RNA sequence: GGAUAGUGGCCUACCAUGGUUUCAACGGGUAACGGGGAAUAAGGGUUCGAUUCCGGAGAGGGAGCCUGAGAAACGGCUACCACAUCCAAGGAAGGCAGCAGGCGCGCAAAUUACCCAAUCCUAAUUCAGGGAGGUAGUGACAAUAAAUAACGAUACAGGGCCCAUUCGGGUCUUGUAAUUGGAAUGAGUACAAUGUAAAUACCUUAACGAGGAACAAUUGGAGGGCAAGUCUGGUGCCAGCAGCC
């Protein structure tokens, strides 16, 4: 029995009957139709280039308590409107308004990381300075 | 509760200790030298189950 | 120096060119490197040809130093070597001049030059001196 | 246009990183044979690894089989040309038996240190780095040599460095231009 | 029958109504040039392959054509379309998906350099020409090797063995060190030769070039998976950390 037919002369039947469970599968669906290309915001990109609008004050999913002081983006390429979680402390002063940030994803393939609702990205620069450098005081923003 | 502000509250409350100094640290198989004889001839600590940091005890 | 023992090695006659070829090595301790006149005259007298007759090129250092290792190349006579050799190998030995010449983007420019011109030129120089007249 | 230079590593990083037992054999192996680099320790072991899976993949195939035999010999013939393997010792299991430790203590820093030239293995490493050392008649600043046994034989200091004679020194010449104005 | 260099609906005149299809035709999509191959594996396989090599297509989109053995040529013409320039406003000249270089697009990518010295090609021809090509500059895309430190003696703590003459020596250890001393070359300066078309680099060696303040190795992380703090201060579900918990 078990299902599958098992006549040399059958390959047909297999392959289609595995293209129809492929299809089933996750990655080979959204790979195939390009939905990082078609509805995703990046465009299957690494990073963004984004302009920051205006501040969000997104509190944090249970079982916590914060709020996360993510940010509104709108892309250049696109022009479609992103959330953005500014990661560390400070950080968000940093990055008041205007700014030509940089953005990437968090390493969960377009989804949210934790307690951060509606967020799958984050940034990474700011008109060519690293957070990190913000952060740390190795570098500093341009003021003006 | 309204905390859409006091970001950076606890990096610019913390009070400022800075690094004190010390001598330049052997660099490479310098280095894994004195790994070999912290942790093999030197037997600092082997009570049952080799630490590496002990907390003060 | 001290005992540069220039020896060579695989030498082979070419009778076509007219010449005899061979890859050379020194030993030199005790010394930074030989230099290619020298070289030159150690094979003109011990293969008795001619100093700006017998060639050289290579001579890479071995590691650590000690020895090098390059080619030599003596001819059967001073105007065999004229004849048959690169102008560039004329001109490091010293036998020949080097002509000048400018930049090849400037000898580009002046054939695009005479290239846009036609004819001699005289008559255009004639041309252009009656045109400018007025 | 050009045709491309191959390149391909020498090396080939653990499958699961975070095993206190393998982490502290490689560490005993490189504070004992005086070494910088895992990356080095996963380079002899990726030689080994490469005739690991020669000798499994010829040693399964029956006897005299031109392939066995061609192969083999070859492998016996550079294990032995390397002295990793010894010169009794021909019959595969061996070679499926052999060590990083082998490798290593055919290497060069440890040959030095066990010929007396070194009174340790980092001084060993000092030297050869330095070039305080030359296994032919040219000097080599390597420690990863895999010795061909001729180098063995021939062993001795540096002779365009003291020890070997031929110069005092640069610091010696330092200090005798100090004694010198000392003196004067 | 015309045309072709040639067969042939390639095209025309007349005639027959056929040809392909669930063994997926035809139409649609493709961030599709195909392949030699690349990553990755016990086996089976999956994914990628613009990209140095082979065969195709194109020169801003299309169409046409002269010369020629060979082009539907574009660093050759003709027109149109969209681009765009010089005008002493009558008119004229162009197609960097060639090498450099610029704007814009962006996450994302080099010098408006030197040489025909090689490798080859072309011509009537050894001699000339060649951003084909080679050299150098930018370059942490990836790959190989490999500095940042070592060594002796002086103050502690050991292990075999001799005396077993007590806990005295410890001959020799191997580390711990606000101990001390030497020698030891490299990075960088090199006089120079060598290198190369000319060089600039590599290798060579003069002369100059360390005692750590010296010539100063960072990047991640320490509750588990997953190796590494029940340490100190600050904070107090706030700020924030965390791929998962």
């Amino acid at each position: 029995g078990k299902g599958k037919p098992r006549g040399l002369n059958s390959a047909r039947k297999l392959r289609v009957h595995r293209r129809n469970n492929r299809w089933a599968e996750n990655n080979y669906k959204k790979r195939l139709l390009g939905t990082a290309f078609k509805s995703s915001p990046f465009g299957g990109s690494s990073h963004a280039k984004g302009i920051v609008l205006e501040k969000l004050g997104i509190e944090s999913k249970q079982p916590n308590s914060a709020i996360r002081k993510c940010v509104r983006v709108q892309l250049i390429k696109n022009g479609k409107k992103v959330t953005a979680f500014v990661p560390n402390d400070g950080c968000l002063n940093f990055v008041d308004e205007n700014d030509e940030v940089l953005l990437a994803g968090f390493g969960r393939k377009g989804k949210a990381k934790g307690d951060i609702p509606g967020v799958r990205f984050k940034v990474v620069k700011v008109s060519g300075v690293s957070l990190l450098a913000l952060w740390k005081e190795k570098k500093e923003k341009p003021r003006s | 509760h309204g905390s859409l502000a006091r970001a950076g509250k606890v990096k610019s409350q913390t009070p400022k200790v800075e690094k004190t100094e010390k001598p330049k640290k052997p660099k490479g198989r310098a280095y894994k030298r004195l790994l070999y004889t912290r942790r093999f001839v030197n037997v600092t600590l082997v009570n049952g189950k080799r630490r590496m940091n002990p907390g003060p005890s | 120096s001290d005992a540069v023992t220039i020896r060579t090695r695989k030498v082979i006659s070419n009778p076509l060119l007219a010449r005899k070829q061979f890859v050379v090595d020194v030993l030199h301790p005790n010394r930074a490197n030989v230099s290619k006149d020298e070289l030159r005259e150690k094979l003109a007298e011990v293969y008795k040809a001619e100093k700006d007759a017998v060639s050289v090129f290579g001579f890479r250092t071995q590691f650590g130093g000690g020895k090098s290792v390059g080619f030599g190349l003596v001819y059967n006579s001073v105007a065999e070597a004229k004849k048959f050799e690169p102008t560039y190998r004329l001109v490091r030995y010293g036998l020949a001049e080097k002509v000048e010449k400018a930049s090849r983007q400037q000898r580009k420019q002046k054939k695009n030059r005479d290239k846009k011109i036609f004819g001699t030129g005289k008559r255009l120089a004639k041309k252009v001196a009656r045109r400018n007249a007025d | 246009p050009r045709a491309p230079r191959t390149y391909s590593k020498t090396y080939s990083t653990p499958k699961r990183p975070y095993e206190s037992s393998r982490l502290d054999a490689e560490l005993k192996l490189a504070g004992e044979f005086g070494l910088k680099n895992k990356k080095e320790i996963y380079r002899i072991s990726f030689q080994l690894s490469k005739i690991r899976r020669a000798a499994r993949d010829l040693l399964t195939r029956d006897e005299k089989d031109p392939k066995r035999l061609f192969e083999g010999n070859a492998l016996i013939r550079r294990l032995v040309r390397v002295g990793v393997l010894s010169e009794d010792k021909k019959k595969l299991d061996y070679v499926l038996a052999l060590k990083v430790e082998d490798f290593l203590e055919r290497r060069l820093q440890t040959q030095v240190y066990k010929l007396g030239l070194a009174k340790s293995v980092h001084h060993a490493r000092v030297l050869i780095t330095q070039r305080h050392i030359a296994v032919g008649k040219q000097i080599v600043n390597i420690p990863s040599f895999m010795v061909r046994l001729d180098s063995e034989k021939h062993i001795d200091f540096a002779p365009t460095s003291p020890f070997g004679g031929a110069r005092p020194g640069r610091v010696a010449r330092r200090n005798a231009a100090r004694k010198a104005e000392a003196s004067g």
